[PDB]
């Protein structure tokens, strides 16, 4: 669901601009995933 | 009423019922005179200010170029500094310095001595200044072609009336070299030593 | 595209331009092959485009090789530091990276050698001229008629202006031509004069 | 004539670098990125809270 929100911030894109803003937006999106592994802890297939 | 210092150039304007003479000399002034009526000094007096704007410096003109193809409207003048200024006579206003030649990249190391234009093509005129004479087009501030460098200085260079391609320059080393662009642009067609004494000027018959 | 616009008009003319025109056309012909782009469209999955690129890579090298030859011929033809420098300015944005760049290094040493002759010629002319100016002898270096003491300063300025015109252009050259020992030796000669 | 146009481009080239590139340009971008990261961190905590 968290990844789905991230996907919406990408799926919504009309293929106009985005990269000049998405590149800046990529670092925070990557950071949320880092946080996600720690919160779950017992998450199965983490490497997968 | 005569302009101060020695006369630099004296030419006859052919576009008149009565012959008229235009004189450019070392006081930084340029005057047009009437042979029939000398009267009280020259009819037109112009000072060769350089750079316009608010900075005005008077520089003596060492060369005056006038041609029938160019006509009475355009007069070619070469200053002591090395820049070339064109003055256009107007009925409405007494004198206008319409074009400044080589103000930035065409400035000669030494004062321009001879300014001439090929009889075959009026648009192309070559000015002989210091070590190497240069050729400039009518609407370009910079010189179209710069030819080599020469021993001592070139006192005078004149285009051949019969052939546009070859122009002759006489050096101050007593050596006269003919430049022909029809065959080789890179080197002098031939070099001849007229005399040990320096050659002050060269004139070609028409 | 920039190469087609270039109009050097130096030394030999038209034949050099015709060769340059053919090279520009050659590039257009390559674009027509690549320009048609049947299928392709930069597909990551399709490797057909990569094969076309290699064929296109050879065509650019052929275009660059011809440019190096024409550029080298033009530099020799001008025979003057000012004339050769003007050609470099026209092709300043036309250098094809490493292909053309290797030719440029050879051109830079030759240009430096030419300035050595001008510096020596000015110096030799200066020494002969200097003795006449001091004694105010006839057929002196000062142009036409001018104050003799005032004229010497003006004459010095004309010689000085000729010597320093190349230095501003020389500082323009990239790739550390300054590091070259030959370039440094010429600079020492210029400072002494 | 072509050389003058090429000369004009060089003058423009100095202006493009002076205008487009400024001192500590990256630092200003980094500060904006840090603000976005802090906002994202707050949103992620809220997302974690709903389940």
């Amino acid at each position: 669901l968290f990844t789905l929100k991230d996907l919406f911030s990408k799926l919504q894109e009309s293929q106009p601009s985005d990269f000049p803003t998405l590149y800046e937006l990529f670092i925070p999106i990557m950071h949320t995933i880092l946080l996600i592994y720690n919160k779950s802890k017992t998450y199965n297939q983490p490497p997968r | 009423n005569s302009h101060y210092e020695p006369v630099t150039h004296f030419h006859w304007l052919m576009s008149k019922t009565g012959s008229e003479c235009v004189t450019t000399s070392t006081d930084g002034k340029v005057m047009w005179w009437d042979t029939r009526k000398f009267e009280a000094g020259p009819v037109e007096k112009l000072n060769i200010i350089e750079g316009l704007g608010e900075n005005e410096e008077i520089i003596g003109g060492t060369a005056l170029e006038y041609n029938v193809e160019a006509g009475p409207s355009k007069f070619l003048i070469g200053t002591e500094s090395g820049s070339i200024l064109t003055a256009n006579k107007k009925l409405k206003k007494p004198v206008e310095i319409t074009t400044r030649y080589g103000l930035d990249q065409g400035r000669h190391l030494g004062p321009v001595y001879s300014i001439n234009r090929s009889n075959q093509n009026p648009k192309y005129f070559l000015s002989v200044g210091d070590w190497s004479c240069k050729i400039w087009v009518e609407d370009l501030k910079t010189p179209i072609i710069r030819t080599k460098y020469h021993g001592s200085y070139l006192s005078d260079g004149c285009w051949s009336p019969t052939r546009s391609g070859a122009f002759f320059l006489v050096r101050r080393d007593g050596w006269m070299d003919v430049w022909d662009y029809y065959y080789r642009q890179n080197e002098i067609a031939f070099s001849h030593k007229v005399s040990d004494s320096p050659l002050t000027c060269i004139k070609i018959n028409q | 595209n920039k190469l087609e616009k270039i109009e050097l008009g130096g030394t030999k003319g038209k034949t050099l331009t015709e060769s340059i025109a053919q090279i520009f056309k050659e590039f257009e012909e390559a674009v027509q092959a690549f320009t048609s782009v049947s299928y392709d469209i930069m597909n990551i999955a399709e490797k057909k485009f990569d094969d076309d690129f290699y064929e296109f890579r050879s065509k650019i090298k052929e275009l660059e090789r011809r440019l190096a030859s024409v550029i080298t011929q033009g530099f020799d033809d001008y025979d003057t530091i000012y004339g050769r420098f003007k050609l470099l300015d026209n092709f300043e944005g036309l250098l094809t990276r490493p292909i053309i760049a290797d030719e440029l290094e050879k051109k830079h040493i030759v240009l430096l050698e030419m300035y050595k002759q001008d510096l020596k010629q000015v110096q030799s002319i200066f020494l002969e001229g200097k003795q006449f100016v001091d004694s105010m002898h006839e057929n002196a270096p000062l142009f036409l008629n001018m104050p003799p003491i005032a004229g010497a300063l003006t004459w010095c300025k004309s010689l000085r202006d000729r010597i320093q015109e190349p230095i501003e252009k020389l500082a323009q050259l990239g790739q550390g031509i300054t590091e070259r020992e030959e370039y440094k030796d010429v600079q020492k000669l210029y400072t002494s004069i | 004539k072509n050389l003058e146009t090429i000369k004009k481009q060089q003058e423009l080239a100095k202006r493009q670098v002076q205008k487009d590139m400024g001192s500590q340009k990256e630092k200003w971008e980094k500060k904006k990125l840090e603000m976005i990261e802090t906002a994202e961190a707050s949103f992620h905590e809220n997302l974690a809270k709903n389940p």
